[PDB]
RNA sequence: GUCGCUGUAGCUCAGUUGGUAGAGCAUAGGACUGAAAAUCCUUGUGUCAGGAGUUCGAUUCUCCUCGGCGACACCA
RNA sequence: UAAUAGAGGCGAUACCAGGGGAAGUGAACCAUCUAAGUACCCUGAGGAAAAGAAAUCAAAGAGAUUCCCUUAGUAGUGGCGA
RNA sequence: ACCUGCGAGUUAUCAUGUCUAGCAAGAUUAAAGCAUAGAAGUGCUGGAGUCGAAGCGAAAGCGAGUCUUAAAAGGGCGAUUU
RNA sequence: CUCUAGUCUGUUUAAAAAGGCAGGGAUGAGCUGUGAAUAGGAGUGAAAGGCUAAACAAACUCGGAGAUAGCUGGUUCUCCCCGAAAUGGAUUUAAGUUCAGCCUUAUUUUAGUUUAAUAGAGGUAGAGCACUAAUUGAGCUAGGGCCUGUCAAAGGGUACCAAACUCAGUUAAACUCCGAAUGCUAUUAAAUGAUGAAUAGGAGUGAGACUAUGGGCGAUAAGGUUCAUAGUCGAGAGGGAAAC
RNA sequence: GGGACUGACACCUGCCCGGUGCUGGAAGGUUAAGAGGAGAUGUUAGUUUAUGCGAAGCAUUGAAUUUAAGCCCCAGUAAACGGCGGCCGUAACUAUAACGGUCCUAAGGUAGCGAAAUUCCUUGUCGGGUAAGUUCCGACCCGCACGAAUGGUGUAACGAUUU
RNA sequence: GGGUAGUUUGACUGGGGCGGUCGCCUCCUAAAGAGUAACGGAGGUGCGCAAAGGUUACCUUAGAGUGGUUGGAAAUCACUCUGUAAGUGUAAAGGCAUAAGGUAGCUUAACUGUAAGACUGACAAGUCGAACAGAUACGAAAGUAGGUCUUAGUGAUCUGGCGGUGGCAAGUGGAAGCGCCGUCACUUAACGAAUAAAAGGUACUCCGGGGAUAACAGGCUUAUCCUUCCCAAGAGUUCACAUCGACGGAAGGGUUUGGCACCUCGAUGUCGGCUCAUCGCAUCCUAGGGCUGGAGCAGGUCCUAAGGGUAUGGCUGUUCGCCAU
RNA sequence: CCCUGGUGGUUAAAGAAAAGAGGAAACACCUGUUAUCAUUCCGAACACAGAAGUUAAGCUCUUAUUCGCUGAUGGUACUGCGAGUUCGCGGGAGAGUAGGUUAUUGCCAGGG
């Protein structure tokens, strides 16, 4: 009878679902780790490589671990420091 | 005919906190009280409400001159 | 016969303020040196209404 | 919160689409009756709640407030 | 009146469509809400019934209806209480 | 009343912890299809989906950082040590 | 022929409302046969909350239905290890529930607990009148009235009513110039050996009772009521207090 | 013909319309839907160097004006539901108070009855009945807390009623 | 619009009802850390202040005595002694001379973003806080100021209003709307707030339970009640005690009215009368005594003694009581 | 170094009262309000300008401890624990009594 916990405390906005652009999070330790010189990382790489799923097209680079094979990219999205350590070891960046 | 009476506040957890000659880190709660019953010596400083706490890691002491109680951190 | 009052930037019109004040006891129109914040920069607020 | 309004003599009430400050009651004085009453007569009782503007001048005209209103809608 | 044709009632304490439609309860009361379009009643049929060939979905480019798997206990909704 | 029988934490799903078994930054199929025989099996096929692999913030957005603010200046939540 | 005042029997009755003595009406608002009509939130009612199939302050049967119960009762083989609580907070809560406290299992961690020594803060017991009040007897003496050279001028006799002050002597949970013993906290050294803590799974409990001290209320009555410390029972068999 | 209350008969049935009902009455105060669209808002052809403004169309809106009953309001009605007071002083002893003053209300209980199927104190007080009567009968009135169609006070006859 | 329908109508409580109370603050109870209950003992509170806040600088009351126009016990002025007893908006407590008290000048820190470390704590919450960036107030400066000497003056969530920002914007661009920041509206006072919206009766009652809880009895207790006893001022012509003994003091009895709620609510039948009794002695009669203010008769008081006996009627349901014999 | 003045440290009052002593320097009294400065009136205080005079007061020192303050040793109260019971072990006031007490000290400036 005491009023609970989630009726004392306040709320705080919207879920914004419905909105989200979710898509997969790919690590720059992951391609060291799994590809090599020269070909594409791209959505049909990464896809059969098994580094991704084929229900999610919007892929994004993160730099977890370290990258030291020049490659190309064929991508949605790339932080900052992601294609700053890339662009130094030399690859090449295209944003779809 | 009823009592007229019966009241009581909630009690207020006052006085020392930590006893003389422990060791304090900075920012210590030394004493919560109602006025200065205990007044503010080297290195102590005196909240709003008169609560005493330590301005440097060291150890409480209590001092007394001319019936006054003095908390410092030596 | 005390409202609650809010004190207005002069120079923006935010509200940035608001405080009690007695009505009955001066009816004047109280200004106060407040700090705006977004101006990083103190001025003058007035006495305003809240609703 | 909103709508319809008022505040003018001690009380009640006019107040004229802007150039009056009064009407009734009461107060005080004279007269009358044996007094109390009732006539009758005189006589005071105002920033016309405050301010700005409209007018050549503003109780009045508008607006902004002050205090008091009647009535309506919400009220976690 | 005449002429034909088809109906009437039962079964199936099952399934289906349409019409009417609760309450015991839960929300530790209770009135919104819940139970639930459930129980029951009534009218119609069938071997299935109903639905069905976009004045549709929905931001993907799919291409009638129906039934499973997932989306997902998510999006929303609620005295934002249950 | 005595004696003898009957008479009470079960089942289906989801949440979470433990044990066992397998694989492993991957784990796993659901509905369903074919083959076989009639033998409500078991063998393949089925990756649609689900849970991990990145977090922070109301969110955009940015991401081993992010939110609060001009301030990593200090904190909250993270982590590099799966 | 119809009804039942009074009384008795009956009362595991002959009878799920009768029987024996009797009593009221008995040409009428009478009694009765055979049909028919009015149905559940409705009927009927010369009015009793009466009657409607022996049950009526809302009939019976079936269905929702295995309705809901913070309430009561019941819950079946064995052994080993550990082992509570009846408190605190909140509550349309007080016989319920939830969190904390107390228990157990698994992992990790290592530092409770009792002394001794040194050093700290109280205001209790006790004591005291220095503060706030109460109060005893003398001394002193304002002030008030009594009496007297009286006007009511300035006066004088003071049995008293008595402030303040002095000496002596008392009272206090809400008085304190003072003030222990135990208890509490910090450190160190010994002593005891998993009794501490963190994370995770599972709880139960939240009606207590008496005894020895300190109290409040009561009537320094209660096996009374309500708190604090410790013990036992609770959950503890054995010996003693004759039983207990 | 329906409803309400009272209940043969006899004598009677007093006062109060404030409260709440019922009946009648609209002068106002207030008031819904429907009409009425002051004005405000979104969109944009265009204008504006562009914002800003922004015609028309399409939408979301809303005030001033109009408006019924009801309520407030104005009366009537008690054989409508209901109500029907206190204090103080006063005479050829003592006692009481015919009388007077005062406060308040819509009005303050008239006739009759009264320790009653009503009276707590109470087994009130007096009389009758009994050798002895908390019951009974006849009165007194200090009616805790009677009272006039929820009828008041009586009544011949009647009662498986009570005393 | 009770014609009809669905419901509500709190809890604590030495049973319940009636009454009182419900949040917060101060003191005592509280047993010298903290905490600690009762329908235990005393109070306050739902604010006030544009200064009564911030800072700088300078000052010190009340009381007693004393000298003074009205002026008096006491107004204002001066001195002595006393040394905070005064005064701190508001209760009380703890504090306050370096004053936190009094006065004056300037002024708005009654600030934005934060906050190491803590206190208290079931949780939700509450409280203190050095120091840092921005920008002020006072001060020569050091420094102080994030309201008030401190502790009460308060209210969760949901819903809605107002201002700002421009994050979300159901195809796109806007917009309605929402989110964010600032902020307003609850005697939700039963104050951790069951709904936006709520009173009673049941003796016509019903069901689930309780001796967790009352009425009748048993038990504990003895305030009250009853029976004595201790002290003896007195009354009694004198003479405390022949007799009565006031004012107080100490006990027992368990019968009266009560207290407690320990046994019993899946039942312990409640007042009188009838019938039948049995036991206690604190003795009404009969029996044996002591003393009398006992002439005799008849008593008064006290002691021993329970063998037997201890009336019929009127009124009332009555026990009781009154009345007649 | 000592005196004087200033400024601290260690706390038991380092408290006031009365009497006596001095003053070279130092301190203070004292003098004028005129300039800047101050009072809810007043050069009292504060502030500025100075050297006529004095221990009178403040200040330092010396006194009977006159008031205050402090105060043992024993004993008592009280108290933790205890198979000793008004007893066994340990802790131990307040009041009173005998007393005591008119501080001590660091480093800066002046000159002894």
């Amino acid at each position: 009878g005491q009023t609970p916990l989630y009726r004392r405390l306040p709320r705080k906005g919207f879920s914004n679902s419905d909105y989200k652009l979710e898509y997969a999070i790919v690590n720059l330790g992951d391609i060291d780790k799994k590809f090599k010189d020269g070909q594409v990382v791209n959505y049909d790489t990464l896809l059969e490589n098994k580094l991704i799923k084929k229900k999610n097209k919007k892929i994004k680079i993160l730099s977890n671990g370290k990258l030291t094979k020049k490659v190309s990219f064929e991508v949605s999205k790339i932080s900052k420091s992601a294609e700053s350590l890339v662009i130094k070891i030399g690859c090449t960046i295209q944003l779809v | 005919g009823s009592s007229k009476n019966g009241r009581d506040s909630i009690s207020k957890r006052l006085g020392v906190k930590r006893s003389g000659g422990q060791f304090v880190k900075a920012g210590e709660i030394i004493v919560r009280q109602r006025g200065t019953k205990f007044h503010k010596g080297k290195n102590v400083g005196l909240g709003r409400d008169y609560t005493i706490f330590a301005l440097s890691s060291g150890k409480v002491e209590f001092k007394t001159l001319k019936g006054r109680k003095y908390v410092s951190i030596v | 016969a005390v409202e609650l009052i809010s004190l207005i930037c002069e120079e923006t019109g935010i509200r940035n303020y608001t405080t009690t004040k007695n009505r009955r006891n001066k009816q004047e129109k109280l200004e106060l040196m407040k700090y705006c914040p977004k101006l990083r920069k103190h001025t003058l607020h007035k006495e305003g209404k809240i609703k």
